[PDB]
Order: C-alpha cells, then structure tokens, then sequence
C-alpha cells in the first residue's frame, strides 16, 4: 500500500515485420496474467519463434531481447490459419513465465525467466527517453509495417486466388495481374512505403475481374 | 490476427 | 514557441468491432495529414461507413462522434481484398479534412470538420479522466475485439477452404468442421472471450485434414 | 488490414 511492485518496461514478443507487439504494458502491477493468440506467416509453416522483449520501442531490434523459443510440430496449414496461444506471467516473486500453444495439438514450450533479467534502472531510464526522443520515428516504422504487412496479404492473397480462378481469368487479365504480382513482392523487399503502396494500387486497378469470380467462387 | 516467423 | 496549437484528444474512425482506430495520436501538433488504409469486412461489400472519432477510448462508442458519411462504388470482391484510403488531414486553420479512396475505382468521399467541432475543454478533461479511470475495461474489449475478430476469420477463411476442398474432405471431418463452425458463429454473436476461444480451439482440433488440403492445394 | 462495417 505505500509501494507496488509494477513493471517498469513493456514486455512483448517480436511479430512480423520486426515489429514489437506488447503483451504486459509498462506499469502493470504484479502479479499479472496475459495472453493473446498469434498465427503463422507461411504456408506449411512447422514452426514458430517466440522472441521475449523489453522496451518501449516499436522496432524489435530496438528493444531488450530476453530470450528466444520455438515451439514447433505445427502441422500443415495455409499460414494464418494455426492458433498459437502466448501467455506472459508474472507471479508474485517478479519471475516472468512465456508459454506458446498449439491449440491444434495442444503442444506447448516456455522459457522462465529471472526477475533480476532485463535492463537496469539507469537503462530503463535511456529506454523511456530513447522512446520519447523517437516517438515519430517509430510511427513511420509503424505505418510501414502496417504497409508491408498489407501488401503481403494482397499478394498472397492473390496468388491463391488466380489459382483457384484458372480458366475463369481473361489471358489479358492474368497477364496485367501478374506483372503486378511480381512488381509488388519486389517492391515488399524493400523499405520504401510509397513503392509498396504504388504497386498494391497498380495490382488493385488491374484485379477487378479476378476480384469478381473469386467473390462469386464462394458466393 | 498477428503472425510469426520460424528462427 | 510559446505556444503549440495540438490535438487534445485522439483523433480516428470506428473499425471492424466496433473498436476506435487512431490515425491521429493525442498531442499532435498541427499542420499534420496521416493515413492508413482499411478494407471491407464482409464478401462483396458496395460501401463502407467511415464513423469519425475524437477520444481515448478503446470502444468506438465511448468517443465523441465528429460525424460519418459512406465511400460507395466498391466492386465486387473477397472481404478484405478492397482497398481503402484514410486520410486525416488538420490544417493550419485547424480544420480537419477526412477523405476515404478506393484504390481500384479511384473514387474519393470526404467530411470536413471545422475546428470547434468536437468537445470543449471541460469534455476534454472528463475524457481524459474517463480514459484512465476505465484502462482496464478497455484493455479487456481490446482483447475480446481481437478474439472476437481472430474468430471470424478463423470461420470465414474455413467455410472457403471446405468448398475449395470439396470431395477431397472425408465425410467424418467435414461433419465435425462444419458443427464446429455452427458453434463458432454462435459464439461470435455473444460478449464471452472464453466461449469463442473455446470453439476457435474445438475448429482447430478437428480441421487438421481440412488444413492439410488446403495447404496442398496451393503449393 | 483492418476492416470497415456497410452503414
């Protein structure tokens, strides 16, 4: 009542894009229990790395790693589409327990890891001032991953679709598609947003005839 | 719906 | 330099869950023009309705509404595939201009709002308060809206995959799949997080040939 | 990818 014990940093995992995505926010009183459900971001994908963070940054690579698992035997399935349950608990001594699950199989790791792990006070301090001093900064790695993110679903999204479409699709139409197809997973492998978006555009504006049959496909 | 890479 | 003219509240639109989704963080200083870009949520969507907000809450309904107006013209597609430019915009003037683009079409909608529009200093600091005094309720809809959201692409994306699969589904699996879906889109209809977990889970243990398939099918 | 409602 005159202290209390809270978590001076923010505690998450790296999803994709390299982004830091919180389970435990900064100032959580302990003990505390939190979970949220994450998926697989390849098809047949048979395993997934859980990656423990500490920091207030957006960036993964700009934040405390605290350790790294994998939790594999994932069975085939597109991507999406698996259920991997993390949990982050901290108990009452401070010790903080990461746990994934397959709730297909039910197959689960953890790694534990010591309340005296992590950063220090005076780098919990250069941790919340690097944050504040950039904050924009981290909004545009944001918006970007947001972007590439997008971008990805759109191709792979597509790919699928034209597939699925075979005959439906015009020769013209397929071809216009598949330029653009391969300008946007070009352009995925860079770090450029407005390229991303231009050619998820282009894709957009040469797509509405696959976009038509694959909705009347399952309509 | 968040996803992850395999390390 | 002694002064700086800001956004005293967040400013964004409501989004599928009827969560608030920010696309102007609080204490921003203007000019500033962010966007980000949104899609449809059900198969074969004409329009979407963009709900403009001013607010610290999570639930779309606890923020001021600065107005709504719709973006027809969408073409026919797979839920998620359009694509959607947001933009919020806040001039010198401080008004504040909304605009929402189909990438495919072209085709523009906007709202204007002028600068008094909103809530008055006094509403300013009851939501503030409102916010702080309800983080946690909020945190708690923020997780369900995920769930209740990771539930319905679980139960779209699956329906699809069984059609897609057809005659390569034994008879067994198919039964099981599809009485699972029935429970899932019950469960998405209530307010109970365990509940939709539970069916999400139950869809995942027996969807594994489903899976495979499917995986099959486009590699 | 976020997703908007038909009002």
């Amino acid at each position: 009542v005159l202290l209390l014990d809270v978590t001076p940093l923010s505690l998450g995992i790296e999803t994709m894009g390299g982004v830091m995505t919180t389970l435990i926010a900064k100032n959580t009183t302990i003990p505390t229990k939190h979970s949220q459900v994450f998926s697989t971001a390849e098809d047949n994908q048979s395993a997934v790395t859980i990656h423990v963070l500490q920091g207030e940054r957006k960036r993964a690579a700009d934040n405390k790693s605290l350790g790294q698992f994998n939790l594999d035997g994932i069975n085939p399935a597109p991507r999406g589409m698996p259920q991997i349950e993390v949990t982050f608990d901290i108990d009452a001594d401070g010790i903080l327990h990461v746990s994934a699950k397959d709730k297909n199989s039910g197959k689960e790791q953890k790694i534990t890891i010591k309340a005296s792990s992590g950063l220090n006070e005076d780098e919990i301090q250069k941790m919340v001032r690097d944050a504040e001093a950039n904050a924009e900064a981290d909004r545009k790695f944001d918006e970007l991953v947001q972007t590439r993110n997008q971008g990805d679903h759109l191709l792979h999204s597509t790919r699928k679709q034209v597939e699925e479409a075979g005959d439906k699709l015009p020769a013209d139409d397929k071809t216009a598609i598949e330029s653009a197809l391969t300008a946007l997973e070009t352009a995925l492998k860079g770090e450029d947003k407005a390229a991303i978006e231009a050619k998820m555009q282009e894709l957009a504006q040469v797509s509405q005839k696959l976009m038509e049959i694959a909705q009347q496909q399952h309509a | 719906n968040r996803l992850l890479l395999t390390g």
